[PDB]
This record gives structure tokens, sequence and C-alpha cells, in this order.
């Protein structure tokens, strides 16, 4: 996926792996190493007039 | 069964009239929507990811 990775304060339960938004797309994910918790947010975008 | 309205009967006769002797200044409200929230969508960002 493409996005920005930022530090997250979400308290995952030890067994929990993903984090899903309303649209069932991975919002918060756990990296295989360091067992860290991140946020996945789409890059800046918008309309042009 | 819903009460259709308060029952009433006005005394009608062909030589009698009723004329007010006092008045009452009344204020009433009325709410009307004018414009909703302007919205816009992005085609590819929604259909695709
Ligand atoms: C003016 O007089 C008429 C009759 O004298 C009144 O009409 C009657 O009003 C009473 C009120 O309790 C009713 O019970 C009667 O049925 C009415 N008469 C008829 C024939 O229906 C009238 O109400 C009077 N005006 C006012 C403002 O009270
Ligand atoms: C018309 O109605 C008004 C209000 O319903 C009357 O004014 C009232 O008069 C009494 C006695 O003079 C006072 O105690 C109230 O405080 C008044 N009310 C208000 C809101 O000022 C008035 O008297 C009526 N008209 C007539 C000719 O009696
Ligand atoms: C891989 O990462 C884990 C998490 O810190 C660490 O304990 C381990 O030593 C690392 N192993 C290698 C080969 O880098
Ligand atoms: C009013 O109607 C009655 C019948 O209900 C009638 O007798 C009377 O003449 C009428 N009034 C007038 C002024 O004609």
């Amino acid at each position: 996926g493409t996005g920005v990775l930022t530090e997250s304060n979400k308290k995952f339960l030890p067994f929990q792996q993903f984090g899903r938004d309303i649209a069932d797309t991975t919002d918060a994910v756990r990296d295989p190493q360091t067992l860290e918790i991140l946020d996945i947010t789409p890059c800046s975008f918008g309309g042009v007039s | 069964t819903m009460s259709l309205g308060a029952e009433n009967s006005v005394a009608y006769s062909n030589n009698s009239i009723a004329i007010p002797t006092n008045f009452t200044i009344s204020v009433t409200t009325e709410i009307l929507p004018v414009s909703m929230t302007k919205t816009s969508v992005d085609c590819t960002m929604y259909i695709c990811g």
C-alpha cells in the first residue's frame, strides 16, 4: 500500500494484528520487527480549480 | 382510534351576529430549509485506491 506511516497510540491487544476502518481497509498495522504499531494514511491529495 | 378533533358547534341563526370586543397579538414561528451541504467526490480515488 501507499501512504504515510506515523507513530500510533492505539493499544492493540497482544493477539491483535491489523486495524480496520469503516471501509474494512487496513488502517493500523503491526510491523514484523520491533513489534511496533503504525498508522496507514493516504498521502495528501485534493481537487484543483 | 385517533381523536379527529375537538368537537364543537356554532350557534347559527339568520338574524344574529357575533363581533369581537378585544384582540390578541400573536407571534408564530416557521422553519424552512434553504440549502444543504455542498459535496464533491473523486472518481478514481473512490473506485480505485
Ligand atoms: C349568544 O347567544 C346565543 C344564543 O342566545 C349563544 O348560543 C348558545 O350558546 C350556548 C353556550 O353554552 C350553547 O349551549 C347553545 O347551544 C347556543 N345556542 C344554540 C342555538 O346553539 C351564543 O353562545 C352567545 N354568544 C356567546 C359569545 O356566548
Ligand atoms: C383585552 O385583553 C387584554 C389581555 O387579555 C386585557 O388586558 C388585561 O386587563 C386586566 C384588567 O385591566 C389586567 O389585569 C391585565 O394585566 C391585562 N393584560 C395585559 C396583557 O395587559 C384587556 O383588558 C382586554 N380588553 C378589555 C376592553 O378588557
Ligand atoms: C530481528 O528483530 C528482532 C526485533 O528487535 C530482534 O530481536 C532480532 O535480534 C533481529 N534479528 C536480526 C537477525 O536482525
Ligand atoms: C329565519 O329562519 C326561520 C326558520 O328557521 C324563519 O321562520 C324566519 O322567518 C327566518 N328569519 C327571517 C328574518 O326571515
